[PDB]
């Protein structure tokens, strides 16, 4: 078996492998997340907008369970592995405990796995960042964000990917308690943040939503075109 | 042992180790395979050129089973491992299906083993190209498995030293409706296009494959074929 | 041991996996593999590289492989690596059928193999598989499908796609020639011939397989020498 | 290039030395031990205003009588924290009694040098943890404050500061510290020092505070409690 | 030729397709400074070898390059001493294992093959180096007569009429070539002793060389004594 | 350069740099003195406290009723070896119902510490030990190190600037056999003072003492109990 | 002994089971649920050994839920019935064999209603109607005499009452309440509990 | 007995240029019938069928595992498996569980894919093949099947004659057995067609 | 970089890592062995590198078996591990075959175990040589010497270490074949004193061991009386 240490410390106390894994996330597609009052929005920028491509097989916004869903940025092949592990953990938590997992519980589990790949032999770190969003049993909108290192934080509105610095900056001076007043202003906020970074904004912006006690819904080409015209 | 791969991808998308293993086969002794309707014939240059060496001691043309024979070009020691694996792979197949393994089935199983050495840790690729012949369901078969693990079906092919000039000459003499006897003459003729000195009864090894199974010709037999 | 190790599964300064990237360069020199999805079927068109007068025909196909009853695939790149993957695909389909007593859906089969390719670029210290695949098949959930995976484990569903040597010129010629929703098998085959002729054509230099449905039964078949020859002549009439 | 268990010319393991340099980049944590109890404080270092301050947890409860403040690589600390928690729960199950602060620290200090490539299985650390810990609890010997670093070396201290500004904070602790301080005085001095080595204006949501008195259990100061101490 | 990566450090193909490490193991066979010769007769097999013993403090009865593998098989090692003993130990185990499993004595050609198969694994695996020794086996076959086999460090083996290994190998094969180009027990022993003598020009004495033989009438392998070696040395 | 990264790489001079690099850790640690008499064996460690508020780190550990040790070098490594020593001592008491002879335990440590220096990837234990025990052959003083070599001495000293302590021991290593308990413990304290700089002196906060005798089990003296032995020195 | 019963109609499948959880000689529970929801239109009825049933039934449930999670669509009644037969058959000769008897009811959009019968030796059999337990011997002949393939949903419930009524007058065991559910195109519906 | 737990019976008969395979349809635990249409004969090719009698659970398990191997075999070397080769594959599969085997005795009936020569055989639980030139039986009523087969079978029987012989054989054999019956299904394999009919049997 | 691993041959066919381990044996103190007419005598010039060490510390002579002695030179840590290995072989042999292991077989077994560490890069070659001596009533007196590569020969007189080339000459003069253990003790004691460097090295202690007919075939250290009687004759 391969047992060589891949991630090790450097002279100035840096884990090069983890920093190189975070560099891959910056080259990935932009994915923003906004936490509203009774709604959670996840928007992703479809870099490749090929017309010969089946859009249903390249989606970035998945579902971990009935109340938890997530988006990612970076290596697509790594994300799938992580998402499948998180899905298996959700069913395991529904078996042992007789209740659904909380958004922080699965975020903690995904972060725990990521950290393990940064301190194990014969394996490199995951090159993705996740934006776990969902609702707890009480009906509270949660928005967490994990990264390659294995550190997770709960946010109010966050963007990950290439144009995350810009989106975040724009979100900082746009996300208020009046900007997320309803279930339409939150959607208009996610689309606004994505529109200032996504080339030819409009048809290159997939976005799903999640309301309290409700599965996950993915707005289509027409639904999202009405929100993009409303803004103007 | 090492757990990492010794054969990796280069910037251009080539596996140098596999490509360097093909250079070892190219500098090897010339081998000739010819498929002629009613059978297959394997011929190889066996010049020990030292006189003390016992010609009958070792063999280049070996039987894998009752209907399958083997020939090679490149490293002799590597060829012995593959021959032993091929014999084991054939016996395993016969213990499950109770019927001689088809030539095509054996060539795939042996090529799978050669592909394993180009991806496993702490090992180099085999430096030997194989030429397998067989006879199943009233049909002659001739295959060629190289160091990378790829295998092709041939009608007539040259191996080892001067194979580029062996193919051209082989293609200018090959005929669709050719009999085994006439195929055994063209196989020796193409082997005599780079034999330097004089081809003798124990200077080259010939193996034929027909409906009666695979068998290595003898000195007496080769002598008669060499005179004509 | 730590000095000979080439470190195939590690990140680089810019966040890219070199081994995977180098393996995709090997697929760019291989024979052209194209896939076109129609309304009544899906086809595969691979350019034969094994071209020689002394080369025997023996097998039923050189680049196209039957995975199971309703699925076929086309490999590109290291042929020896493709032999390991195609055998694993058949074992994955047979395992699914032994568990659920039903054919495995196209996307589930592609995903299982993409998880194996992803594992060779993360741990183990081994080189990745330098082979790109094209899957064509029919299932009861999404009907006819056309997939395409790569060395990194990435994969996507397409309407029409091409991989291998000159796959960039083929893709650009497929976008301006494909009709989303209004493509028939006959018209799809014509498009394949016009794409292989542009990125090159004889009937021995190509291999064409189609996958259609007949009486609630999938049928995969390789077009015959004559069968293809006619197609090639009909494209010459329009040229 | 070299292995992870390579000794340097002086006599120190490179890897361990490099992991100690990663502890001088994290936020500052301050621990003070008194006769009334131990008090732990640590800056949260909030990067953006959109992030939830409560999501950041640099002070955790190991047990009812043991608290823990960390610094450096927070993700590495989670692995150690869980070991400490299980260790104390095992002790209770086997001896029907609580575990001492010194015993817990020692048990968590045994994982420090447990790394290496060759001659090890899949579930083994490839490198050392890049994080320093500050354990503060109350046992039979009263309040106690231990400090553990990346090299697996743990000691006992009256007032220790870890993190990027530990050097500066240390000087202030040596000046304003005596062996007769009260728990309330320890807390005040902790906030003052923490307020000088910071960049952001120390508020009630910018820092974290927790104490462990002999009477009550490990308690984490609430926003109001922290706001009334800032006065 | 050329070099790339670590081809000269481990057993991996180079640009020309050669195994440099295996080539260096053949150069280590001449680091012992000795030379062995094997000649096949009509009713026997003869093994003679240089027996250098400088210091008188070192017991000469323990300095032998002739080893008994089985009751009917004998051999002579050439090259690195430590490697040679390791290989001899394996041969004895391989031969004893063969008899146990198959119920009959291992043929000389089969033992040589088995030993050559083990040597080929070192040429493929990069974690370990090849042995820097050479082996020559002699014995009487059930239906073939006297045999003489030799397997090198590359994993390659063969059958011979007369073979030589060591520093003086080229010249020894050039002299033996002529001898076979133009044999009783006495004639064979004298031929082997002559080859070694003329190639080194030292006029070997009774306790300067070691001789091992096998005959058809006496298949049991044995080592000739000083007196017995002196009886053949005073007849040339 | 190329011969100082691994322990399995012999240098052209017939040395193993890595093993010598692990010996540098022992010399960077605090000094420790171990001397014995005809009935007693003592250890005196100079606990050093880097920070002014931190507590001096322990140097003397318990192994068994008749065996005590004083570490120097890597703390984690010292605890690693100490745990092994305790295990072996517990094994002997369980199986043979008797104390494990100090010499036998020292040989066990030598074996366990040698393995790492010959394998690839592994490293040598970077810690110097000062074992003080008492069995059927009287009191003993053993000194182990990172090169897996151990010596039986009459008096020893290891750690930073312990050459002055070593030199002092040689001058008085003639009256140790007859030396009584307090006199024997004063010689160790006197020898430990030499290592310390002229400015500071041996207080009760930076000195630890381990004693083991015929009818005396291995005992350790912290701060309050160190006074009795301390008070009397000049 | 526990009692299970399933009746497949033209475009629906009706199932019922006892609600008694008994220890030694006392009924510890009178409202115990023996039906496990596998998916939107799939119901798994399990009876048998003490801890075996729940342990096995929950394992199958988790895997069927996992399937939908990663695939998007749900496992069909046939595929789910084969998946559970495979699992049960793999433990038969294993270290820990599950002693559970069960009925799998479900509704596929293209295959219609489906009822599966699986014994403890893992032998899968499709049927128009089936029952499990000691009470199946006294009610299978009642179904045989009155069941017709085109039986309506209202008549199916009436037929079920007759079987349950037979248990009250002939079975030695006390099974007073029964859980009644029905699966069709709309999904799973909870029918009023039949008590005596 | 474990083999008579579910009951059942399979039969195979050789004709001129055809083969016939029949089996009972009853599925039941001990003395209680559960269903009357349990599949016992499985298609392993266009003209290759296999009957399985014994433990119902093992009948499905062995039938499913055989299909798994057969499918892989046909994909590897693109060709239909020969009757004799399938018997070896089954024997191998059965002998793998030498100590704790499947409780089923398979019966293979079919024609060769290139010569269409009738082939019939039967193996035991541990995989002991036995090729015959007339008929092979397997099940709880094997003694009754032998009696019927021995006195009714005739050499060189045409498809029509062959069907009647195997029908009367099974019909009369399962009527003297309590745990076997509830209907009979017969498969007559020819060179260009496969006729499948269910017989009018007793239902008690 | 041909000398960085033991699994690498150099261009001229040499294993440098094995030659570097023999360089460490040349830095050690000289140890000599002499086999007389009825036994073997061992003598090491133990160099005392400190006055704090107990007289007898770091002994370079071991007891691998009751009838076998072992004189070492080189890395003490490595030599001690080889002594343990030799003790196991001898112990295992007695359990299996039921009798004392012949010295030639013990030498063979240990030499082959030493040769196994000179083939791969996973480990390193032992850096210490050692002599094995024993006496049997039927076997007689035997004296073998194993070096770092794994080569082991039988000897009459042997020396390994710093001045092993100078100690050998002074051993050829003696006629050990017709001599006796009691008389050889002094001879060996004198040889060690002549070759001992007093201008470069410090002080040393004399380690003497012997096995033969006088000790009833049991290996043991030379008695103080005899040891001091030979120490005065060699001075």
């Amino acid at each position: 078996s391969y047992d060589r240490a891949i991630t090790v410390f450097s002279p100035d106390g840096h884990l090069f492998q983890v920093e190189y894994a975070q560099e891959a996330v910056k080259k990935g597609s932009t994915a923003v997340g906004v936490r509203g009052k009774d709604i959670v929005v996840l928007g992703v920028e479809k870099k490749s907008v090929a017309k010969l491509q089946d859009e249903r097989t390249v989606r970035k916004i998945c579902a971990l369970d009935d109340n938890v869903c997530m988006a990612f940025a970076g290596l697509t092949a790594d994300a799938r592995i992580v998402i499948n592990r998180a899905r298996v953990e959700c069913q395991s938590h529904r078996l042992t405990v007789e209740d659904p997992v909380t958004v922080e519980y699965i975020t903690r589990y995904i972060a725990s796995l990521k950290q393990r790949y940064t301190q194990s032999n014969g394996r490199r770190p995951f090159g993705i960042s996740a934006l776990i969003v969902g609702f707890d049993f009480d009906g509270t909108p949660r928005l967490y964000q994990t990264d390659p290192s294995g550190t997770y934080h709960a946010w109010k509105a966050n963007a990950i990917g290439r144009g995350a610095k810009s989106v975040r900056e724009f979100l900082e001076k746009n996300y208020t308690d009046d900007a997320i007043e309803t279930d339409d202003l939150t959607i208009k906020l996610v689309i606004k943040a994505l529109l200032e970074v996504v080339q030819s904004g409009g048809k290159n912006i997939e976005l799903a939503v999640m309301r309290r006690d409700q599965p996950l819904k993915i707005l289509n080409p027409e639904e999202i075109e009405k929100y993009v015209a409303e803004i103007e | 042992g090492y757990s990492f791969s010794l054969t990796t991808f280069s910037p251009s998308g080539k596996l140098v180790q596999i490509e360097y293993a093909l250079a070892a086969v190219a500098g090897g002794a010339p081998s000739v395979g010819i498929k002629a309707a009613n059978g297959v014939v394997l011929a190889t240059e066996k010049k020990q050129k030292s006189i003390l060496y016992d010609e009958r001691s070792v063999h280049k043309v070996e039987p894998i089973t009752k209907h399958i024979g083997l020939v090679y070009s490149g490293m002799g020691p590597d060829y012995r491992v593959l021959v032993h694996r091929a014999r084991k792979l054939a016996q395993q197949y016969y213990l499950v299906y109770q019927e001689p393994i088809p030539t095509a089935q054996l060539v795939q199983r042996v090529a799978s083993v050669m592909q394993e050495y180009t991806q496993s840790g702490g090992v180099r690729p085999f430096g030997v190209s194989l030429l397998i012949c067989g006879w199943n369901e009233g049909r002659p078969y001739l295959f060629q498995s190289d160091p990378s693990g790829a295998y092709f079906a041939w009608k007539a092919t040259a191996m080892g030293k001067n194979y580029v000039n062996g193919k051209t000459f082989l293609e200018k003499r090959y005929n669709e409706d050719l009999e085994l006897e006439d195929a055994i003459h063209t196989a020796i003729l193409t082997l005599k296009e780079s034999f330097e000195g004089q081809m003798t009864e124990d200077n080259i090894e010939v193996g034929i494959c027909n409906e009666a199974g695979f068998r290595r010709l003898t000195p007496t037999e080769v002598r008669d074929y060499l005179a004509a | 041991s730590r000095r000979y190790d080439s470190r195939t599964t590690i990140f680089s300064p810019e966040g890219r996996l070199y081994q995977v990237e180098y393996a995709m360069e090997a697929i760019g020199h291989a024979g052209t593999c194209l896939g076109i999805l129609a309304n009544d079927g899906v086809l595969l068109a691979a350019e034969r590289r094994n071209i020689h007068k002394l080369l025997d025909e023996v097998f039923f196909s050189e680049k196209i492989y039957k995975l199971n009853e309703d699925m076929a695939c086309s490999v590109a790149g290291i042929t020896s690596d493709a032999n390991v993957l195609t055998n694993e695909l058949r074992l994955i389909a047979q395992r699914y059928l032994l568990q659920y007593q039903e054919p495995i859906p196209c996307e589930q089969l592609v995903t299982a193999l993409c998880d194996i390719k992803q594992a060779y670029t993360q741990f183990g210290g081994k080189r990745p598989f330098g082979v790109s695949l094209l899957y064509i098949g029919w299932d009861k959930h999404y009907g006819f499908q056309l997939y395409q995976s790569d060395p990194s484990g990435n994969y996507g569903g397409w309407k029409a796609t091409c991989i291998g040597n000159n796959s960039a010129a083929a893709v650009s010629m497929l976008k301006q020639d494909y009709k989303e929703g209004e493509m028939t098998l006959k018209s799809a085959l014509a498009l394949a011939v016009k794409v292989l002729n542009k990125t090159m054509l004889s009937a021995e230099k190509v291999e064409i397989a189609t996958l259609t449905r007949e009486s609630g039964k999938t049928v995969i078949r390789v077009l015959k020498q004559k069968e293809v020859e006619q197609l090639i002549k009909k494209h010459e009439e329009e040229e | 290039d070299r292995g992870v268990n390579t000794f340097s010319p002086e006599g120190r393991l490179f890897q361990v030395e490099y992991a100690i340099e990663a502890i001088k980049l994290g936020s500052t944590a301050i621990g003070i031990q008194t006769s009334e109890g131990v008090c732990l404080a640590v800056e949260k270092r909030i990067t953006s205003p959109l992030m939830e301050p409560s999501s950041i947890e640099k002070i955790v409860e190991i047990d009812a009588h043991i608290g823990c403040a960390m610094s450096g690589l927070i993700a590495d600390a989670k692995t150690l924290i869980d070991k400490a928690r299980v260790e104390t729960q095992n002790h209770w199950f086997t001896y029907n009694e609580t575990m001492t602060v010194e015993s817990v620290t020692q048990a968590v200090s045994n994982l420090a040098l447990q790394f290496g490539e060759e001659d090890a299985d899949p579930g083994a650390m490839s490198r050392p943890f890049g994080v320093a810990l500050l354990f503060g609890g109350v046992d039979e010997k009263g309040p106690q404050l231990f400090h553990m670093d990346p090299s697996g070396t743990f000691v006992q201290c009256d007032a220790r500061a870890i993190g990027s500004a530990s050097e500066g904070a240390q000087s202030s602790l040596q000046e304003v510290y005596h062996k007769s301080m009260t728990l309330k005085e320890a807390i005040k001095s902790s906030l003052i020092i923490l307020k000088q080595v910071m960049e952001e204006k120390l508020n009630a949501t910018n820092i974290e505070l927790a104490t462990v008195q002999p009477g009550q259990n490990f308690h984490m100061f609430t926003k109001e409690e922290l706001e009334e101490v800032i006065k | 030729g050329s070099s790339a990566g670590f081809d000269r450090h481990i057993t991996i193909f180079s640009p020309e397709g050669r195994l440099y490490q295996v080539e260096y193991a053949f150069k280590a066979i001449n680091q012992g400074g000795l030379t062995s010769v094997a000649v096949r007769g009509k009713d026997c097999a003869v093994i003679v070898t240089q027996k250098k013993v400088p210091d008188k403090l070192l017991d000469s009865s323990t300095v032998t390059h002739l080893f008994k593998i089985t009751e009917s098989i004998g051999c002579v090692m050439t090259g690195m001493t430590a490697d040679s003993r390791s290989q001899v130990q394996r041969a004895r185990y391989e031969a004893a294992n063969w008899k146990y499993k198959y119920g009959y004595e291992i043929p000389v050609d089969m033992l040589c093959k088995r030993i050559a198969d083990i040597s080929q694994v070192y040429t493929q695996n990069a974690e370990m180096r090849p042995l820097g020794c050479c082996m020559i086996l002699i014995g009487i076959d059930e239906e073939q007569g006297p045999q003489v086999y030799k397997c090198d460090p590359a994993g390659y083996y063969c059958g011979f009429k007369a073979t030589a290994a060591g520093v003086k190998q080229t010249e020894s094969t050039s002299f033996l070539e002529k001898k076979v180009k133009k044999w009783t027990f006495e004639q064979t022993v004298e031929t082997a002793i002559t080859c070694l003598s003329t190639v080194l020009s030292i006029d070997f004495k009774p306790s300067e060389i070691e001789v091992g033989v096998v005959t058809v009438e006496n298949p049991k392998f044995r080592i000739l004594t000083e007196a017995e070696i002196d009886a053949h040395l005073v007849a040339l | 350069n190329q011969y100082d990264n691994d322990v399995t790489v012999w240098s052209p001079q017939g040395r193993i740099h890595q093993i010598e690099y692990a010996m540098e850790a022992v010399k960077q640690g605090s000094a420790t003195v171990g001397l014995k008499s005809k009935t007693h064996a003592v250890l005196v460690a100079l606990k050093r406290a880097q920070s002014e508020l931190a507590a001096h780190q322990k140097k003397i550990l318990h192994v068994d009723n008749h065996i005590g040790i004083s570490i120097a070098g890597l703390t984690a490594d010292a605890r690693l070896l100490c745990n092994f020593m305790r295990q072996e001592c517990l094994d002997s008491r369980f199986v043979f119902d008797r104390p494990l002879p100090v010499s036998r335990l020292v040989s066990l440590i030598g074996s366990k510490t040698q393995i790492p220096t010959q394998r690839y990837g592994r490293r040598p234990y970077g810690v110097g030990l000062l074992i003080a025990g008492y069995d059927d052959m009287g009191p003993h003083i053993f000194q182990t190190c990172p090169s897996a070599n151990y010596f039986d001495c009459r008096a020893m000293s290891i750690g930073a600037r312990s050459q002055s302590a070593r030199t002092y021991l040689e001058r008085h290593m003639s009256e140790f056999m007859e030396c009584n308990l307090d006199e024997l413990v004063k010689h160790g304290l006197r020898a430990l003072r030499e290592t310390l700089p002229a400015e500071q002196d041996l207080t009760t906060k930076n000195v630890s003492i381990g004693i083991v005798g015929k009818d005396l089990e291995f005992t350790i003296y912290d701060d309050d109990d160190v006074s009795p032995f301390l008070d009397g020195l000049e | 002994m526990e009692y299970l019963i399933g009746i497949q109609g033209p475009d629906y499948v009706l199932v019922a089971s006892d609600r008694v959880a008994a220890s030694n000689i006392v009924q510890m529970k009178d409202d115990h649920d023996k039906m496990f929801k596998m998916s939107e239109k799939i119901l798994l009825l399990c009876v048998g050994e003490a801890g075996d049933t729940v342990q096995f039934a929950e394992y199958i449930q988790k895997n069927v839920q996992l399937y939908k999670m990663r695939n998007g669509y749900e496992l069909s009644p046939t595929a789910a019935a084969n998946f559970t037969r495979r699992n049960l058959a793999d433990c038969l000769r294993s270290r820990t064999p599950y002693h559970v008897n069960l009925l799998l009811a479900g509704y596929d959009e293209h295959e219609g209603p489906a009822l599966y019968y699986m014994d403890y030796l893992a032998a899968l059999a499709k049927a128009p109607f089936a029952a499990h337990g000691y009470g199946a011997f006294l009610t299978l002949s009642i179904l045989d005499r009155y069941y017709t393939p085109t039986i309506s949903r209202e008549r199916a419930v009436e037929l079920l009452r007759k079987c349950l009524e037979e248990l009250q007058k002939r079975f030695i065991l006390n099974l007073p309440t029964f859980s009644v559910r029905v699966i069709d195109k709309d999904g799973i519906h909870n029918l009023e509990n039949i008590a005596f | 007995s474990i083999m008579s737990y579910n009951g059942g019976a399979v039969m195979a008969m050789k004709g001129k240029n055809c083969v016939a395979i029949a089996a009972d349809r009853r599925f039941g635990i001990q003395a209680q019938m559960v269903t009357t249409d349990f599949q016992k004969i499985f298609p392993m090719g266009d003209r290759l069928y296999i009957g399985l009698a014994g433990l119902a659970t093992d009948v499905q398990t062995v039938a499913q595992r055989l299909k798994f191997r057969l499918n892989l075999y046909e994909l590897k070397e693109g060709r239909q498996i020969k009757p004799y080769t399938l018997m070896s594959m089954v024997a191998n599969l059965l002998y793998e569980k030498r100590f704790g085997p499947y409780y089923t005795e398979p019966v293979i009936a079919g024609l060769d894919p290139k010569t269409f020569k009738p082939f019939i055989c039967s193996l035991d639980l541990i995989g002991c093949p036995m090729v015959t030139d007339d008929f092979v039986v397997s099940g709880t009523c094997s003694e009754q099947m032998y009696g019927m087969c021995e006195s009714l079978w005739e050499p060189n029987m045409d498809p029509e004659h062959l069907f009647e012989t195997i029908s009367q054989a099974m019909l009369n054999a399962v009527d003297r057995d309590a745990v076997s019956g509830m209907g009979v299904i017969v498969h007559v394999i020819e060179k260009d067609k496969i006729t499948t009919r269910t017989l009018k049997a007793r239902m008690d | 970089g041909y000398d960085l691993s033991a699994s690498t041959f150099s261009p001229d066919g040499r294993v440098f890592q094995v030659e570097y381990a023999m360089k460490a044996v040349e830095n050690s103190s000289t140890a000599i062995g002499i086999r007389c007419k009825d036994g073997v005598v061992f003598g090491v010039e133990k160099l005392v590198l400190s006055k704090l060490y107990e007289e007898g510390s770091n002994k370079r002579l071991f007891n691998v078996d009751r009838h076998v002695g072992m004189a070492v030179a080189g890395l003490l840590a490595d030599a001690r591990s080889l002594a343990d290995i030799a003790r196991e072989e001898a112990s295992n042999f007695r359990s299996n075959f039921g009798y004392n292991i012949p010295l030639k077989h013990l030498a063979d077994r240990v030499a082959m175990y030493v040769h196994a560490y000179t083939l791969y890069s996973a480990v390193r070659p032992f850096g210490c040589s050692f002599m094995l001596g024993s006496y049997s009533a039927n076997d007689g007196a035997q004296l073998y010497m194993i070096d770092p590569s794994g080569v082991s020969y039988g000897y009459w007189g042997c020396a390994i270490g710093k001045a092993r080339q100078a100690a050998k000459t002074e051993i050829e003069k003696l006629q050990m074949k017709e001599m006796t253990c009691r008389d050889v003790v002094k001879e060996v004691a004198k040889i060690i004193y002549i070759v001992h460097d007093e201008v470069k090295d410090k002080a040393f202690e004399l380690e003497l061991s012997w096995v033969g007919e006088l000790t009833k075939g049991r290996h043991e250290i030379v008695p103080k009386d005899i040891r001091e009687e030979a120490e005065k004759y060699a001075k």
